[PDB]
RNA sequence: AAUUGAAGAGUUUGAUCAUGGCUCAGAUUGAACGCUGGCGGCAGGCCUAACACAUGCAAGUCGAACGGUAACAGGAAGAAGCUUGCUUCUUUGCUGACGAGUGGCGGACGGGUGAGUAAUGUCUGGGAAACUGCCUGAUGGAGGGGGAUAACUACUGGAAACGGUAGCUAAUACCGCAUAACGUCGCAAGACCAAAGAGGGGGACCUUCGGGCCUCUUGCCAUCGGAUGUGCCCAGAUGGGAUUAGCUAGUAGGUGGGGUAACGGCUCACCUAGGCGACGAUCCCUAGCUGGUCUGAGAGGAUGACCAGCCACACUGGAACUGAGACACGGUCCAGACUCCUACGGGAGGCAGCAGUGGGGAAUAUUGCACAAUGGGCGCAAGCCUGAUGCAGCCAUGCCGCGUGUAUGAAGAAGGCCUUCGGGUUGUAAAGUACUUUCAGCGGGGAGGAAGGGAGUAAAGUUAAUACCUUUGCUCAUUGACGUUACCCGCAGAAGAAGCACCGGCUAACUCCGUGCCAGCAGCCGCGGUAAUACGGAGGGUGCAAGCGUUAAUCGGAAUUACUGGGCGUAAAGCGCACGCAGGCGGUUUGUUAAGUCAGAUGUGAAAUCCCCGGGCUCAACCUGGGAACUGCAUCUGAUACUGGCAA
RNA sequence: GCCCGGAUAGCUCAGUCGGUAGAGCAGGGGAUUGAAAAUCCCCGUGUCCUUGGUUCGAUUCCGAGUCCGGGCACCA
């Protein structure tokens, strides 16, 4: 749902990432609470984010929960993420829409093994502007090592070619601010400043033939199937005949309803991370990885050409080259379709560090196009990055 | 719906010249007729009882260009009328508008007549009709609609009908392009090379 | 359920309290007669009958008793006492 | 018990499939046929004739 | 209560009302006492199109049939003079 | 004019004739699945879980019944800025209207579903022991008073729901009294029983200036009718099982009391001891019934989706109330199971209404538009409401129509396939060339579904009246969801539109290659063991066509349940034999009756559907007028041969 | 989406507790037959489910992925 969306601000996607126990979800609770002071209707509590029983008991956020808040300049759709190695699947999907993350790194442990993996993946997917947040500052007050941690953080951003020195570092206690300690409360608002400044109002392609990647299928009690997604291109209005193209045979449906954050919204448009209600499509039918497109504009494929860059072993990557037939996992927009590498002639061992190319045949027909950038992971680390060179 | 394939191959299967490609030419002569229905067409068939009944149904159907579901209806219509099941079946095929246009000479072939009726160029009693399956009632006048009158296809085809039988049951103006369909066609006037008896024997079982 | 015609719920309950009171008073005059029949008093029974007659008949006019039920009470109850008187 | 028509299949101890009637008369006691092309059972590989039966889709090219 | 009213028969976009005498507490195409005439609103400029057996109708008016206005509009159209 | 209609084949055998099953050729379907897929028209669309249900909506209406006016807009007294009448603006039910409340009507219709029901139901034909709002006919009345209550106030409980206490007021709300009759009770005399007022206009007169008085419309009461609907009773018909033979104790009937609108063991007390049953009771399983649908030459067989009639149910079980009518889908009360809210005291809900969700399933649709039309409720009407209905959406689910082009064209091309390597075949097919443009796409025109209703006006009734009202004409502005409609014209270009199964026999159409009892095919018989017209591919051909096949289902063929229309020596089938109850059948003559039979007539056999001759959508499907038919049933009037009863 | 198991020739199973993979039934091959059966004379006939690391070496050690089975969560 009720209460139609009032389109007033520019919609920017942001979200916390970083090592486990550094305060990703507490901050997300903390933001919405502090921002409630400058904004009437908000304040998602901590348990409101960690509502899952495992998240309740184990005390770890394993499901990317989408919250929102706004400075009276922009509109923020915040996607909290699972800094838990075995939960990469979720992080990528969240970081895929990430138009500038909020890197949470505790003063207590400084940079961590998982903070290293996040930045790497952040770079792979293409998360442009990383705000940083030194949490647990209430813990230590030794401003020397505070500066030494702040130093080592920039050092990591450095080797991952993000502009580390010119990157905003915000100190603060996400915890204490949550109760309302006016002292640490301001530190939140300080990051809010870089949240509107450091990040610009992104470029959108609203005039393109509509396209929507599907991150999570919902079964609303009484309405049916709700496919969630950030509109990559074009717009969509309720009633517009859309049809699913993806990892199974294409079906047809119709946007019977479009919403965002339980707020009804008649017309969705590029960049907006909306939920779309579909015309009689059961849950087992449509599932994550498929794409939601305007009829006939895009069809699936299982053959193409691309490029590959293998980073060093002490940065993740590989140390031992691979031969023909090596099959990694292709991550593009919302997937992990595993496919076979059809190497070029005489290429016996593809040494870690090349920027040559290869050809692929995979297991799931998927929505393609030349110029489609995609990561390539394997064994708890990225191995390569490549863009669709040409359709084969 | 329509056949629209190699329409002279049909004449080779049935044996007789079914006027499908009658056209401007007088005699076919260029299809290697009578001895080649296909690859193994040099051979003679066993031609059983079901075979002679089937071929007799096809020969009649291939001429008027009707399809099975529609041809089954004409029989079912003739079977419930009075008179004779076989003769009335032919009276229904001789009443079709695409057949009349062929009989009036306004079109060269029955397909061309079907092309003429379908492309809104045939009018009956001052009414435009598209359906080639229009059942022309007795004492009706049919004519080419003014707009597409005498346009390179009717003129050549109307001259072609000079070299035909020019049937009794229907009168044609030939000058103002307006045929006059009188009483229903009699059996003694039509085809006669075909057998209506066998079609009833096919649909009886 | 939610219909603005839930008025018929309370209106019928406002009527059943009324109609019950009238069916109650009708039966007290009818049973008053049978009390006089068990006593065999053809004068006392005739008294109660000449007193319950207008009460049982005015209900036919109010639409409560179906006029045939009232006519049946005047029929048999008379048939009772005329055998007694 | 049901028969699996067509040369080659992939059914294995599970995999829900569809069943249509029709005896075989080659196996005593088999009165059904599995529908190739329906459910988790894939169609016959490389059919070019009679592909309505055997669940084979017409060639892309 | 008996009522002389129409009854929507015919195909889609091509109605054909049959003026009939039925009880007022029934469906449009429900149980009726007796049908009396009809009314084709889009017949044609032809030989027929509207008939009402005015003798049987007038019998029910004497009985207490409440004729609908649409039918009472048709009694005027089949003139009690011509 | 109204049944002009009836087919066979494969397979047991070395072969034959019988008997005998199995299978196929036809039609059909609420269909599902696979491949494929251009459009339109008309229909259909949860067959399974009567499973559980988020959200919205499906029954409201009248100020011409009444007290009121909380809102919105005016009228009016006054008020304040200020262009002293431009406005600001507080009072005020005084009008238009109108929340909440009292009251009247509807809510028992319309819509859905098929769980239950084997007879309490349905169908058919009769019957008497009944009631019947709205509608309408005839005959009369419609006199005179009183006591309360909601809303509304003060206070107040409760989270909410929902109240509580004491006062104020009205009525077409409620209770009397008078008055009664062809009304009820009673053999009769006699006794007893009702009611309601509002609204429009208005001369004379009358006015405590509320209003009375005249007049018209409408409603109220009484009585008997008519019509419609409903309740009840009887007879026949209405599934399978005897591996269900005895069943019942308010049970069978009687008498009296009570009860119902009405008859009745419907219900009680007493009395009699009966009642149902082999012409199938009880019990068990299954099932809504019918008009009809499919099939059939017919007789029958299967079936009961859509349309329509009747019944039954409303989360489960039960009960009663209000009312003309329910023992009530969107009412009440209680209990139960399951969900939901909670301030933990207590409450809320019932999609088998339209959509929609999860689930189940091989499988079945939009959380759309409008009340314009038809019907209904209310109302004087205007109007308001109407998920009835009218339309649109979705799906090839079905029936019907159309299109994917036409004519010409031999070097009888290339390529593919076959070959006696000559050639044939694809194939006039293609290309080339000359034309056309349906339906799609695009841009303009454009019916019909619309009848009424509103305002004004004239005349005719009415009346004291040129008034009010009513009625019949006329005039002006109009009322369309579908709807960028059907249909017509215009522009461009062969342009955007052909698959599916089969090819051993049955059964229409054949060769080559690969695989060698392997892989596989198959409706039945059967193919495959290194020369496969049967397997897989290719070429060609055949059938059908936006469909085509496969599976499931019913009937047909099956005279393979034989009444029409079969059998029993040896093929399946004469009880081992006999006596014999019920039952079935029964020589011959006369008379009589008239149950069976027959003829005639009357009533009924709802409409739709089927059939016949016509009419309208460009044709068709579809709609539609008239008729026939509905092969049946009931009563009456006659015939008397044959059967039955009766008498000799 | 999370967690936990299973996958070794054509079929059915043994096997590791890092060391260059088995058993039986079948299958293929010669003689015999029209072709088989039986009899006689011969050959594992494996991507250890896939893939990449740890190492000289991975079925056996550790991570991604595929199909399946069981339990669990999520609800614009
Ligand atoms: N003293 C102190 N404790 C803190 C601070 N920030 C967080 N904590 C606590 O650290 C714990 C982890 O919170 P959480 O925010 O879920 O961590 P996470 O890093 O998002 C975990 P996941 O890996 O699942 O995404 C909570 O107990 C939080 O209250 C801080 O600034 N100071
Ligand atoms: C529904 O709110 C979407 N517009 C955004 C979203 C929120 C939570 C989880 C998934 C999608
Ligand atoms: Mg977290
Ligand atoms: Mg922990
Ligand atoms: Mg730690
Ligand atoms: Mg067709
Ligand atoms: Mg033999
Ligand atoms: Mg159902
Ligand atoms: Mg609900
Ligand atoms: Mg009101
Ligand atoms: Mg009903
Ligand atoms: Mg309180
Ligand atoms: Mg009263
Ligand atoms: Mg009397
Ligand atoms: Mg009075
Ligand atoms: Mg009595
Ligand atoms: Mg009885
Ligand atoms: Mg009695
Ligand atoms: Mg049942
Ligand atoms: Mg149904
Ligand atoms: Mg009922
Ligand atoms: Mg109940
Ligand atoms: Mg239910
Ligand atoms: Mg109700
Ligand atoms: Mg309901
Ligand atoms: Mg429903
Ligand atoms: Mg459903
Ligand atoms: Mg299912
Ligand atoms: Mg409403
Ligand atoms: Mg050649
Ligand atoms: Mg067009
Ligand atoms: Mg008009
Ligand atoms: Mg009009
Ligand atoms: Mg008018
Ligand atoms: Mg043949
Ligand atoms: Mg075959
Ligand atoms: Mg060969
Ligand atoms: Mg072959
Ligand atoms: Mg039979
Ligand atoms: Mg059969
Ligand atoms: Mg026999
Ligand atoms: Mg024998
Ligand atoms: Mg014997
Ligand atoms: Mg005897
Ligand atoms: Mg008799
Ligand atoms: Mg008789
Ligand atoms: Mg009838
Ligand atoms: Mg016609
Ligand atoms: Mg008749
Ligand atoms: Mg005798």
């Amino acid at each position: 749902s009720k209460e139609k969306f009032e389109r007033t601000k520019p919609h920017v996607n942001v979200g916390t990432i970083g090592h486990v126990d550094h305060g990703k979800t507490t901050l997300t609770a903390a933001i919405t609470t502090v921002l409630a002071k400058t904004y009437g209707g908000a304040a998602r509590a901590f348990d409101q984010i960690d509502n899952a029983p495992e998240e309740k008991a184990r005390g770890i956020t394993i499901n990317t929960s989408h919250v929102e808040y706004d400075t009276p300049t922009r509109h923020y759709a915040h996607v909290d993420c699972p800094g838990h190695a075995d939960y990469v699947k979720n992080m990528i999907t969240g970081a895929a829409q990430m138009d500038g993350a909020i890197l949470v790194v505790a003063a207590t442990d400084g940079p961590m093994p998982q903070t290293r993996e996040h930045i790497l993946l952040g770079r792979q997917v293409g998360v442009p502007y990383i705000i940083v947040f030194l949490n647990k500052c209430d813990m230590v007050d030794d401003e020397e090592l505070l500066e030494l941690v702040e130093m080592e953080v920039r050092e990591l951003l450095s080797q991952y070619d993000f502009p580390g020195d010119d990157t905003p570092i915000v100190r603060g206690s996400a915890l204490k601010a949550l109760e309302g300690d006016a002292e640490w409360e301001a530190k939140i608002l300080e990051l809010a400043g870089f949240l509107d400044s450091y990040i610009p109002e992104p470029e959108r392609a609203i005039d393109k033939p509509f396209l929507l990647p599907i991150e999570d299928v919902f079964s609303i009690s009484g309405r049916g199937t709700v496919v969630t997604g950030r509109v990559e291109r074009g717009i969509i209005k309720v009633g517009e005949e859309v049809e699913i193209v993806g990892i199974k045979e294409t079906q047809k449906s119709t946007c019977t309803g479009v919403e965002m954050f339980r707020k009804l919204l008649d017309e969705g448009r590029a960049g907006e991370n909306v939920g779309v209600l579909l015309r009689g499509i059961k849950r087992e039918e449509i599932e994550r990885g498929q794409v939601l497109a305007k009829p006939g504009t895009i069809k699936p494929h299982t053959k193409f050409e691309s490029e590959v860059y293998i980073l060093s072993k002490d940065e993740g990557g590989r140390h031992t080259p691979f031969f023909k037939g090596y099959r990694p996992q292709f991550y593009f927009r919302t997937t992990d379709v595993t496919g076979t590498i059809e190497l070029p002639e005489g290429v016996e061992m593809v040494m870690p560090g090349d920027n040559i190319k290869m050809v692929v045949t995979l297991i799931h027909p998927i929505a393609m196009d030349d110029g489609l950038r995609f990561a390539i992971r394997e064994g708890g680390r990225t191995v390569g990055a490549g863009v669709v060179a040409k359709v084969l | 719906a329509r056949y629209l394939g190699p329409k002279l191959k049909l004449s080779r299967r049935e044996g007789t010249d079914l006027f499908l490609k009658s056209g401007v030419r007088a005699i076919d002569t260029k299809c290697k007729i009578e001895q080649a229905p296909g690859q193994h067409g040099a051979r003679k068939p066993r031609l059983s009882d079901y075979g002679v009944q089937l071929r007799e149904k096809q020969k009649v159907r291939r001429i008027y260009g009707v399809l099975e579901r529609q041809f089954r209806n004409y029989y079912k219509e003739a079977a419930r009328l009075k008179g004779n099941t076989g003769e009335n079946l032919l009276a229904l095929l001789e009443g079709r508008l695409d057949n009349v246009v062929y009989r009036m000479g306004f079109g060269a072939t029955r397909a061309e007549a079907r092309q003429l009726v379908s492309h809104k160029a045939i009018m009956v009693n001052g009414r435009v009709v598209n359906i080639a399956s229009y059942q022309v009632s007795p004492n009706d006048v049919v004519s080419i609609r003014e707009k597409a009158k005498k346009q390179s296809r009717v003129k050549a085809a109307l001259e072609l009908a000079e070299q035909r039988e020019k049937p009794t049951w229907l009168e044609v103006d030939a000058g103002k392009m307006e045929g006059t369909f009188k009483r229903k066609p009699e059996r003694s006037d039509l085809s006669a090379d075909i057998n209506e008896h066998l079609i009833v024997e096919l649909y009886s079982k | 359920n939610i219909k603005s015609a839930k008025k018929r719920a309370i209106q019928s309950e406002k009527a059943r309290k009324h109609n019950a009171s009238r069916r109650s008073m009708m039966r007290t005059f009818i049973k008053k007669v049978y009390a006089a029949i068990e006593a065999g008093d053809k004068a006392a029974a005739q008294k109660a009958f000449n007193e319950m007659q207008p009460i049982v008949d005015r209900q036919a006019a109010k639409g409560l008793i179906h006029k045939n039920k009232a006519a049946r009470h005047k029929a048999n109850l008379t048939a009772q006492i005329n055998k007694l008187a | 018990t049901s028969y699996i028509g067509g040369e080659g299949h992939n059914l294995q101890e599970h995999s829900v499939i569809l069943i249509r009637g029709g005896r075989v008369k080659d196996l005593p006691g088999v009165r059904y046929h599995t529908v190739r092309g329906a459910l988790d059972c894939s169609g016959v590989k490389d059919r070019k004739q009679a592909r309505s039966k055997y669940g084979v889709k017409r060639p892309k090219a | 209560m008996v009522t002389i009213r129409l009854a929507r028969h015919g195909a889609k976009k091509r109605p054909f009302y049959q003026v009939v005498v039925a009880d007022s507490r029934n469906a449009r195409n429900g149980r009726f006492i007796e049908r009396v005439g009809f009314f084709n609103p889009i017949a044609s400029e032809k030989e027929e199109g509207t008939r009402l057996d005015l003798d049987r109708i007038a019998h029910w008016v004497g009985q207490g049939a409440t004729i609908s206005d649409r039918v009472a509009a048709l009694i005027k159209e089949v003139n009690k003079a011509a």
